[PDB]
């Protein structure tokens, strides 16, 4: 994370003349990659190593949460508002000579109550496709038991959260670098702990809560893009 | 197939810190001091004996380490450059007793003790056989840990440095699989009496781990997220023995989860290690000498290229409390023992000492305490978490100097909200709690942390404080800990020796307790004899006193922690216990290691909780037990 002006900061926004004094603190020894997040892979000489290396001299919950990758038609556009058009509408969402038009089959994110994946949490109208709302104030714990259910090994980590090893382990499979590239199968669960460090949160000068989000990471570009999103609220402690 | 070394028993001049000493080494083709004279095993490669092979900076004094697999023969050809005759003794594999290397009255022909003592100038070839028996047995490890040394006068020859590794293999010591990724290493814990060896037959005792002192000793890597697997050799002429700890990590001996690691003289260990964490990590004996010190040797992890928990809350309070040992139950005499120890004396303080302990509380107020259990004595809070669980420690200081509470076998420990350590710190066990502070501690139990479905269903470990790991021991500050896997009275037991004489509080008992705190000998041997309070559980002299059922099928975690050098030897008087899958009657525990025996309580009557080191027994170290129906 980043640390400017005085916020938390996931990301550099930058651009021609900008300038910033940011500082970041190390607490993982290792080689970490900077590097420009742009889908446009051009957008990809903007990348460097970074080495770190030894020198010389109330009572926070645990929220638990059954999430499945679950394959789902997805609708663009569900309501009757049609009728303006000498603009645009009619192409993103018309059937016929090559237009699948609006119905396009993703798979999303879906919470389920137990970990029998047989009976769905409660869903909600207005955050539609995005997954479930993952709430997890400093010093809380999200244990997300994860079930498939797709066509294709899917995944879910969160961007935020520096602490996410598995649950009961902290070493991983099989010759798994990294958690975050590491696929989940048939329909296959794992269960993760996502532990919401402070150098995670907010900073007295930012928001009660500050906006992150999770998603499969086995191909982010094309998991992401079949729907696979979802928010990741991190928040402070004392509708 | 067929294996052939070529050794030669090489004197050199070694320091125990440089090892650029090792070069002299080599071969042909054509300060600061202390440098000893020394001789070791060196390998060649024709039998000419002009072409040395460079001894590995890691191995020290360590000999080649032959290897052979399973139907191999191994020649081997001494020849003894050295001021003196030498041998090639093998265990762990067939000889013919020409190709032995020990002389006796073996009744054999005078060919067949030229093995046995080879002379300055000359050599001798050895032949080894690895029969089908000398093989992994399956449930061993894919080789076996063992050593040659010369044999012809042991004490000199392992002190002047002859020892080196043997490893015989199952079929497949070729196989390849990780090239190094897996790095296997040889570690030879050893004592060399530098003043006991074939140089001038008021000299030193040195405590290396492969000839290196003061984390010396280049050269021990290990390739991040995997395991490393080390090759175990004990070595000394005398008894001694050590706990052998790294830092951040369990073992894996046979297939249980070791911590301690526990060594002694030609001890063969075969131990796995997974690696979890990028950094340094000091492999070290544990053993409260510093003599017993000087086995210390850093090991690098660097990377290279290619149902449903529960979270325990507690709070925990270090406050300081008079303790008396004999619960003024002891009736004493006036000869001696249990007289000097206990029984306020004129230049005694007797048994009653300040101390400061672990103590449960109720909720963050610390302003009501809890429960108790007289059986589980001095012992702060008896702390449980089954794999997957988090431990919330909430701690006070209620006591006058800093303190600390850290676990032992416990790996992923942090404060509660945060992963950084405070102020200047680089390692929490080392940062101190002020008087009068809370602190909040997470320790989360993985699996890596517990049992191995090979040993029992609760590892047996404990808690304390460390800004003076000795002297806040001897202060008080000691707790068990069980990290178990998915019920009982509890049953707990703790040998230990309360140095009272390290104890921060030494000052007020000598002001409170002496009737001359004026004029005090402070180094009256047995004054401070006096204050060696030799204390199972809480109390020395029978004043433990344990009440079991008869017929209640208990579990005892018992540990030796204390200012204890020796092992201790432990017994129940009357039973026989559950250990490690056998029944035994002896435990054999080294200082800070804890064991878990299954007992069964059957025959009734009232028997002894004792050691067995009878000079200990003699000074306290003895619990009761008496068990009777209900
Ligand atoms: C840093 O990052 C990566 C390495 O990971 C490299 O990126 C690619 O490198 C390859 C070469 O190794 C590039 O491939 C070739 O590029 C030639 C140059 O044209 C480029 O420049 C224009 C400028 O506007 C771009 O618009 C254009 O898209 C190209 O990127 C092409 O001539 C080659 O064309 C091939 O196809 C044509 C069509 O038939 C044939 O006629 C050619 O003979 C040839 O076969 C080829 O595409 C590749 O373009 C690089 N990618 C990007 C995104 O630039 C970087 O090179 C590496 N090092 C740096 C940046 O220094
Ligand atoms: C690895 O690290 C350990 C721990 O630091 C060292 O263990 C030390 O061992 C040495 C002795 O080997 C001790 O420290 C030094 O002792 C010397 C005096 O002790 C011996 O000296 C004479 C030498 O003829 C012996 O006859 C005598 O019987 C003692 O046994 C000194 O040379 C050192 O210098 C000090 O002396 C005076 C102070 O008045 C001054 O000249 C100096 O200022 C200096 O202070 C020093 O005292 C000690 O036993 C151990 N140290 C500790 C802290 O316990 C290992 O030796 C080391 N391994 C190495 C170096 O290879
Ligand atoms: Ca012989
Ligand atoms: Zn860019
Ligand atoms: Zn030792």
């Amino acid at each position: 994370t980043f640390l400017v002006r005085h916020h938390r900061q996931a990301s550099l926004e930058i651009s021609p003349l900008t300038f910033l004094t940011a500082q970041t603190f190390l607490m993982d020894l290792g080689q970490f990659l900077l590097f420009c997040h742009i889908s446009s892979h051009h957008h990809g000489g903007m990348e460097a190593h970074v080495r770190v290396e030894s020198c010389a001299e109330k009572h926070p919950k645990t929220w638990v949460h059954y999430i499945a990758a679950e394959e789902e038609d997805w609708d663009y556009a569900p309501l009757v508002l049609a009728p303006d058009d000498r603009s645009y509408k009619s192409q993103y969402l018309n059937n016929g000579p090559q237009r699948i038009g609006r119905k396009y089959k993703k798979v999303r994110f879906m919470a389920y109550t137990d970990e029998t994946f047989k009976t769905r949490e409660a869903i909600q109208h207005e955050s539609g496709i995005l997954g479930p709302l993952l709430y997890g104030e400093v010093g809380d714990t999200l244990l997300i038991i994860f079930k498939n259910q797709a066509s294709r090994p899917y995944n879910i980590y969160p961007h935020g959260i520096t602490d996410v090893r598995p649950l009961y382990s902290r070493r991983l499979p099989k010759g798994v670098k990294h958690l975050k590239d590491f696929p989940i199968l048939p329909g296959e669960i794992f269960k993760y702990k996502w532990t919401v460090t402070v150098e995670d949160g907010p900073t007295k000068s930012d928001p009660r809560c500050l906006t992150r989000y999770y998603s499969s990471f086995v191909n982010m570009e094309r998991d992401l893009a079949s729907g696979l999103i979802g928010p990741l609220l991190i928040c402070y402690k004392e509708s | 197939a067929i294996r052939r070394y070529y050794l030669g028993a090489v004197e050199l001049s070694w320091d125990y810190r440089q090892s650029e000493l090792l070069r002299e080494l080599h071969v042909d083709t054509r300060g600061p001091s202390v440098l000893y004279k020394k001789t070791v095993f060196v390998e060649f490669t024709d039998q000419l004996f002009s072409v040395a092979r460079p001894r590995p900076p890691w191995m020290g004094l360590l000999g080649p380490t032959i290897q052979a697999e399973v139907y191999d023969t191994v020649v081997v050809t001494l020849k003894n450059m050295a001021s003196h005759p030498v041998s090639l003794h093998a265990v762990g594999v067939s000889f013919w007793k020409s190709s032995e290397g020990a002389e006796y009255e073996d009744h054999t022909s005078q060919r067949e003790k030229e093995d046995d003592k080879v002379l300055p100038g000359k050599s001798q070839t050895y032949v080894w056989q690895v029969l089908k028996e000398n093989g992994p047995t399956a449930s061993d490890p894919p080789c076996l840990t063992y050593s040659y040394l010369s044999h012809v006068d042991l004490v000199k020859d392992l002190n002047s440095g002859l020892i080196g590794a043997l490893l015989v293999c199952r079929e497949g010591s070729l196989t390849r699989e990780r090239t190094q990724n897996l790095h296997e290493f040889v570690l030879l814990f050893a004592v060399f009496d530098e003043g006991k060896s074939w140089h001038s037959a008021a000299q030193p005792a040195m405590h290396t781990v492969n000839g290196y002192v003061n984390r010396s000793l280049p050269g021990l890597i290990g390739c991040h997220k995997k395991s490393v697997y080390w090759h175990v050799i004990g070595m000394g002429t005398s008894p001694e023995v050590h706990s052998i700890f790294l830092e951040g990590h369990t073992f894996l001996v046979r297939h249980h989860r070791q911590a301690s690691l526990e060594i002694s003289p030609l001890t063969f260990l075969t131990a796995q290690t997974f690696l979890m964490d990028l950094g340094q990590f000091l492999l070290f004996c544990h053993i409260s000498s510093h003599h017993h010190g000087g086995m210390e040797a850093h090991v690098r992890v660097e990377s290279c290229a290619e149902k449903h928990p529960k979270t325990w809350v507690h709070y925990i309070a270090a406050e300081e409390e008079d303790w008396d040992y004999a619960p003024l139950v002891l009736a004493p005499d006036d000869r001696s023992y249990k007289s000097q120890y206990l029984n306020n004396g004129p230049q005694r303080i007797g048994r009653k000492y300040k101390k400061v302990r672990f103590m449960a509380y109720t909720d963050e107020t610390f302003k009501t305490r809890e429960a108790i259990q007289h059986e589980s004595g001095i012992l702060g809070p008896l702390l449980y978490g089954e794999v997957g669980d988090t431990l919330l420690i909430i701690f006070k200081n209620q006591a006058s100097r800093p303190y600390n509470i850290y676990p032992h076998g416990i790996t992923d420990v942090r404060p509660l909200y945060s992963r950084r350590l405070p102020k200047g710190v680089k390692h929490l066990k080392d940062f101190p709690i002020l008087p009068g502070e809370i602190f909040k501690y997470k320790w989360t139990v993985t699996v890596e942390d517990g049992p191995t479905k090979s040993d029992p269903r609760c590892l047996t470990r404990y808690y304390s404080s460390f800004v003076n790991m000795e002297r806040d021991l001897a202060s008080g500050l000691i707790g068990p800990l069980l990290i178990c896997y998915k019920s009982d009275k509890r049953n707990v037991i703790l040998f230990s020796v309360f140095d009272e004489n390290r104890s921060w509080y030494l000052t007020e008992n000598i002001q409170r307790f002496l009737p001359n705190p004026a004029g005090v000998q402070l180094e009256d041997p047995e004054f401070q004899a006096s204050n060696i309070m030799h204390s199972i559980n809480g109390y020395v002299f029978d004043s433990l006193q344990l009440s079991v059922c008869l017929h209640e099928v208990a579990y005892w975690y018992i540990l030796s922690i204390g200012a204890q050098t020796d092992f201790l030897s432990v017994f129940f008087s009357g039973y026989t216990f559950k250990h490690k899958m056998v029944y035994e009657d002896t435990l054999t525990l080294f200082p800070f290691s804890g064991e878990t025996v299954f007992m069964s309580m059957e025959n009734p009557g009232l028997w002894i909780l004792g050691c067995h080191n009878s000079d200990f027994r003699n000074r306290g170290m003895t619990a009761l037990l008496k068990v009777s129906s209900c």
